[PDB]
């Protein structure tokens, strides 16, 4: 809580705007407003990894006491990181769930926004940072160390019955004096059945970046309805169960309903031009449903493509034969929905909810929003994150990537929209350059069993996919095709690998991988799994990214690495 | 603060001495080289860093560690430093 | 002025309907003449026309005399005036103009 | 001549509003109107602090009567505080956050703003023969004449070499410039 600490927020600070994300700029660009509200001058930062972290703060070495932590924290006992932390406060609103308690405890310059269903790490700092064996933090027979040292009385301290602390078992003797180590490893390790089961099994994330910030500012008599749309960007970034597990998807159908079915600054005069009060609507999260013809969707939909095999023609025979039950035209089924005749686009959605009942794809419809600025338009709630990431363009001019991070922050203004359609120049063509090796894949059958998973690697770059995140998508695009449709469950469901050719960046074998179908809540051991081969051997490995699921090799230090990675 | 990135210097020094008249009455009876072209900022806390838009010439002689005056001329630079320029490639940001 | 069409699909079904299509121009006429209205000695009323037949005499009411069978002698110095070109174009070069022959359209500039 | 020469000026005027600094302004009290210059409602409404209602000319009746009143104005017209091209700029920016009828408002103002200039060519299409000492402000507004201020007067001198020269400068029988 900071209803009290926000009262403190006057003196100098840094609002770093945390590592690569949608949600950051959503949950920060709000705050360039609030700072000019309370008359605060500011400074904000691009982060791509721990590289950026001190390479810049080493340039900003003050004692600036009010400091942020979002999308970060699972990196260092960050006093170990920022040793110039003496009393310089940090601020926690991070979504990275698995973090170390060393930054929770020693709670000098950190603030716990803590409420959760995990009472499993209670003394984990009281032993882990407290114990050791073959330990020197003790007295000795020598007359030099017969003084009050940091007598931790622990697995740090003596094993000759000179130690105040360690009331856990007997100190005179259990069966001998030296059984202290035995119980120390027992107590150390027997919980590492759970502790090292934490942080060495998988990784996943928490919650929002500005939902609290809405509620923080909800008290401030602030009906900045615009900011709600800024908010939902971060919501449907990863509340979407199509990407990341929410559950609260179906339980904030109450809350934000309880927000905005409640919150109505105009019950009487809301039907006019600028930013009419919003709606919730039961809609899709379909592949860019609105602005281009159906025949873009009916191919480019994974939820169609998962169940129907549409890269080939039987899908299309299945397609149109299901358009029998609608009896849609075809010319109209190849122009933009918004451009079609009108009773069709109007009437269209109403029947699809019901006459998708029988054709294996019933779960295309979800809950969403929709609103505008004026009368040029009706932008769409879900139709916004995807044009953004066309500006996350992996140009190697050395100027674009940092600077285009700034353009994003200039993007979500009402004033700045000419740029915005440029994404749509870029986005769709990506989305159908998607197939550009897929049907070359499913028929080449470039899926590799590779033991206890499924496995793929690409060996030729895309200027598109130099940029990293689509690597996950293509991985998420195909195993449905052959691996999930021509098989039984025993021979189908296993996770996958997805390599990234850096045909330009000197050769370093970038990669991501993902779980099998219908195993989502089974969080990915890939949170650690790639440490398997690396922990054993490791060869020039990197974890320079903030992300867990992310790596970087050499051109040729991947196969024997992968051979170690068999397990 | 920032002369040209590259007997005119004698005329510039004469113009600088001629501008003194303005400076004398400006700011007070006694005189202040008066801020006319920067910090419509309400002044906030004095020690936070900078950002630019590819400035060039590199004349920032103002009280900082090292700024390297272009975009990301950014170091722990106080208020005394950052009093230089506005629209020569700088003020996307503070 | 959004989204185009072709020519090998358009008939009674889509008649009196406004469409976007594309080809490559061939040649056409110059600009001659048109008008909308003027009037005549016979009645001295403006030549009110809807579209861009030929009529009672009305040089009659001089007592009895009639003069039917249309003595309507236009006085064009009373008139109005518009333009024309009458244009023409050929359909696409990619939609089987080879095994078939190219069809086309006749047009009206204003 | 500017966008903000007016905003140097016109916001200096004051009106009673809804919510001590020295000035004729009184201290501020909840529920209690307060006449203020208009460069605080900036710092209240955008600060999400209070509302404001307009002057009286701001209506769709008094000036939906003026729509015909100024047809007298072969010269000029009724001028409700002369500044309804500036305040309405800022009012209609933020006032309609809760204010009603921000439209015929927006209609008429352009339906009177562009028009009284549309005459202005016409009356200026009457200037003949260096007619320097005939002019018109007779019930002029505030925010118009800047839009011709730089153009013709930085023309007419290079005309008035020959126009205004007559009534103190002479030559032989032909005219002098």
């Amino acid at each position: 809580l900071r209803n009290d600490f926000y009262r403190q927020l006057v003196g100098k600070r840094i609002l770093i705007v945390v590592n690569y994300d949608i949600d950051a700029i959503c949950a920060s660009r709000i705050l360039q407003a609030l700072f000019k509200y309370d008359h605060m001058l500011y400074t904000v930062v691009p982060i791509m990894g721990v590289t950026g972290l001190k390479r810049a703060y080493g340039e900003h070495q003050g004692d600036v006491k009010y400091v942020v932590l979002v999308n970060c924290g699972g990196c260092v006992d960050i006093v170990e990181l920022l040793q110039p932390s003496d009393d310089v406060t940090f601020f926690i609103c991070d979504s990275h769930r698995p973090l170390d308690v060393c930054n929770i405890y020693s709670d000098r310059q950190v603030c716990i926004l803590g409420d959760a269903s995990l009472e499993e790490n209670i003394p984990a700092f009281e032993t882990i940072f407290y114990d050791s064996e073959g330990e020197d933090e003790d007295e000795d027979e020598s007359s030099d160390t017969e003084q009050q040292h940091d007598d931790s009385g622990a697995g740090e301290s003596d094993q000759e019955d000179q130690a105040p602390r360690s009331r856990k078992l007997s100190r005179l003797e259990r069966h001998e004096q030296r059984i202290l180590k035995q119980r120390a490893r027992r107590q150390w390790e027997s919980e590492r059945d759970r502790i090292m089961f934490e942080y060495t099994q998988f990784s996943y994330y928490g919650r929002s970046a500005a939902l609290m910030v809405f509620e923080l500012a909800w008290k401030l008599s602030k009906d900045n309805m615009d900011l709600l749309w800024w908010a939902i960007v971060g919501i449907t970034e990863q509340l979407l169960l199509g990407k990341i597990e929410s559950g609260a998807y179906t339980l904030e159908l109450e809350q934000i309903q309880s927000h905005v079915s409640r919150l109505t600054n105009k019950t009487n005069d809301q039907n006019t031009m600028s930013a009419s009060k919003i709606t919730f609507e039961n809609d899709l999260h379909l592949v860019l449903y609105r602005h281009w013809p159906v025949t873009e969707s009916m191919r480019y939909s994974r939820y169609s493509s998962c169940q129907l095999k549409l890269w080939t023609l039987r899908g299309e025979k299945r397609l149109h034969e299901l358009l029998l039950e609608m009896g849609l035209p075809l010319v109209h089924a190849r122009q933009t929905y918004g451009a079609m005749d009108l009773v069709l686009r109007k009437e269209f959605f109403s029947m699809v909810e019901r006459l998708a009942e029988k054709y294996d794809i019933a779960d295309i419809v979800y809950g969403t929003f929709t609103l505008s600025y004026g009368y040029r338009s009706r932008y769409a709630a879900a139709d916004y994150v995807y044009a953004l990431l066309a500006i996350m363009e992996s140009v190697k001019k050395h100027k674009t990537p940092e600077d285009c991070f700034l353009e994003a922050s200039d993007a979500l203004s009402r004033q700045h929209k000419q740029l915005l359609s440029a994404g749509i120049d870029q986005a769709k063509l990506l989305h159908a350059a998607v197939f550009r090796q897929v049907q070359s894949s499913l028929e080449a059958r470039q899926v590799h069993s590779a033991g206890s998973f499924f496995y793929y690697v690409l060996q030729e770059e895309h200027a598109f996919f130099s940029y990293p995140y689509a690597l996950g998508l293509l991985a998420r695009f195909l195993l449905r095709g052959h691996v999930a449709t021509s098989r039984a469950r025993q021979a189908s469901d296993l996770p996958l690998i997805a390599s990234c050719p850096l045909n330009a960046s000197e050769g370093m074998c970038l990669l991501v991988g993902i779980v099998p179908v219908r195993e989502d809540s089974p969080r990915n051991f890939f949170g650690k799994a790639f440490e398997q081969a690396a922990q054993k051997s490791g060869v020039a490995l990197l974890q320079d990214f903030f992300e867990p699921a992310v790596v970087q090799l050499r051109q040729s230090d991947l196969t024997r690495f992968l051979d170690s990675l068999t397990v | 603060i920032i002369p040209g990135d590259i007997p005119e210097v004698t005329f510039f020094n004469n113009y600088s001495k001629s501008l003194a008249a303005y400076m004398c009455s400006a700011g007070y009876n006694q005189g202040l080289p008066i801020d006319l072209t920067n910090n419509l900022r309400p002044p906030k806390s004095l020690y936070i860093e900078v950002r630019c838009m590819e400035d060039y010439g590199k004349f920032e002689l103002d009280d900082g560690e090292v700024i390297h005056l272009k975009k990301n001329s950014q170091h722990y630079l106080p208020r005394a430093q950052v009093e230089s320029l506005v629209r020569q490639g700088i003020l996307h940001h503070i | 002025s959004a989204n185009p069409t072709n020519i090998r699909q358009l008939k009674s079904d889509c008649v009196s309907k406004l469409v976007k299509i594309a080809g490559i121009i061939v040649a056409a006429s110059g600009i001659s003449a048109k008008a909308t209205r003027m009037s005549i000695q016979c009645l001295s009323c403006s030549t009110v026309i809807p579209n861009l037949y030929a009529l009672k005499c009305n040089t009659e009411q001089a007592g009895r005399p009639k003069c039917p069978l249309d003595p309507f002698f236009i006085m064009p110095d009373k008139c109005k005036c518009v333009d024309f070109q009458t244009l023409k174009l050929q359909e696409l070069p990619d939609f089987v103009p080879q095994g078939e022959i190219p069809r086309h359209l006749q047009l009206f500039c204003d | 001549m500017d966008p903000s020469i007016i905003e140097f000026i016109g916001e200096k005027c004051m009106i009673s509003i809804i919510p001590l600094i020295y000035g004729p302004v009184g201290p501020f009290r909840a529920g209690f109107p307060v006449f203020v210059p208009l460069w605080m409602a900036t710092h209240l409404r955008k600060q999400q602090k209070c509302r404001i209602v307009p002057p009286e000319w701001m209506d769709m009746d008094i000036l939906e009567e003026i729509k015909e009143e100024e047809k007298r104005s072969k010269f000029f017209t009724k001028m409700p505080c002369e500044h309804y091209m500036v305040v309405a700029q800022l009012v209609m920016s933020t006032a309609p956050d809760d204010v009603p009828r921000c439209e015929e408002l927006r209609t008429v103002i352009k339906d009177i703003f562009d028009i009284r200039e549309s005459k202005l060519r016409t009356s200026i299409d009457a200037f003949i023969k260096g007619e320097g000492t005939y002019a018109k402000l007779d019930n002029l507004t505030l925010l118009e004449i800047h839009s011709v201020r730089p153009i013709l007067p930085y023309s007419l001198d290079h005309i008035a070499r020959y126009q205004r020269t007559a009534t103190a400068s002479q030559r032989d029988t032909s005219m002098l410039s």
